């Protein structure tokens, strides 16, 4: 659990983590290594609260419809988690979500998923911005 | 529970906020102060679960059992979690349970090593106890 005080210049506190909302334009595994690169990961979405913070940010702007997050699928876990190995809790797939493309996962913006999760099959070359996490956890 | 939601005193673990406390009581008398904890005794659905939690009781040796959320249902004729779910995890110790008409602890005993048992007094044996909370409305 963050502090304020914590945060990089640049990044946002909510709930005990830091994020960064970066617009760079990278793939998903290109994102992953990006979030590494700052001594964060992509963002992984424990509560509805965490949730709620992030649609508030995303649809504070307009220029982008997609930010990648830190989830994937996992052929030995045989689904869809977080990076770290953990299970989702809360789950946030948008309606008629996941497409079980065993891809990579954003929160997207289109038709009836308003700012919640989808899966995209291509994980290393579909550019797009990401959203980094610093939770100061163990 | 978001991950820095828990009381002071409470961890997190795999979306829930746990209190292990040490407040020694009968084993309802526990269930009702988790209840007044807008909690419950502990349920232990998966060994990710009972790994964390043994973690931590381990870790101290002033207690050697804590009570959890499991108990004996009369209908079904088993132990099951207090929420009337299942045991679809065995974490039982060796030769456990020994009785029916039980209510269940950890315990640290000879062969049973932070495992769970069965004890037949559900009211006057007191010990410390776990409180699992997801954080719902
Ligand atoms: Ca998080
Ligand atoms: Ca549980």
């Amino acid at each position: 659990c963050c502090s304020e005080d914590d945060c990089p210049s640049g990044w946002k506190f909510f709930g005990g983590s830091c994020y960064l909302f970066d617009e760079g334009s990278r793939g998903w595994e290109g994102s992953k290594a990006f979030c590494e690169s700052k001594d964060a990961s992509l963002v992984t979405v424990e509560c509805s609260k965490e949730d709620d913070f992030i649609r508030g940010i995303l649809s504070g702007q307009t220029a982008k419809h997609y930010y990648w997050i830190g989830a994937r699928w996992n052929e030995e876990h045989n689904d869809y988690r977080w990076i770290d190995g953990s299970p989702f809790t809360f789950i946030g797939w948008g309606p008629g979500k996941p497409d079980n493309n065993k891809g990579c996962l954003d929160y997207l913006n289109y038709k009836e998923v308003v700012w919640q999760w989808n899966d995209h099959v291509d994980c290393e070359n579909t550019n797009g911005p990401c959203i980094c996490e610093i939770d100061c956890s163990d | 529970c978001c991950k820095c939601d828990c009381q002071s005193g409470w961890e997190w673990f795999g979306g829930s906020c746990y209190l292990f406390d040490e407040t020694e009581r009968g084993w309802e008398d526990s269930k009702t102060f988790c209840e007044s904890q807008n909690a419950a005794l502990v349920t232990v659905e998966s060994s990710e679960e009972d790994d964390f939690i043994r973690g931590v009781i381990s870790a101290q040796s002033a207690f050697h059992y804590y009570w959890i959320g499991g108990s004996w249902d009369a209908e079904h004729s088993e132990y099951r979690w207090i929420d009337g779910s299942s045991i679809s995890f065995n974490g039982w110790g060796p030769n456990r349970p020994d009785a029916d008409e039980g209510c269940m602890d950890y315990l640290n005993y000879k062969e049973i090593v932070w495992q769970w048992n069965d004890h037949q007094d559900c009211v006057n044996t007191k010990g410390p106890s776990i409180c699992e909370t997801d954080c719902s409305e």
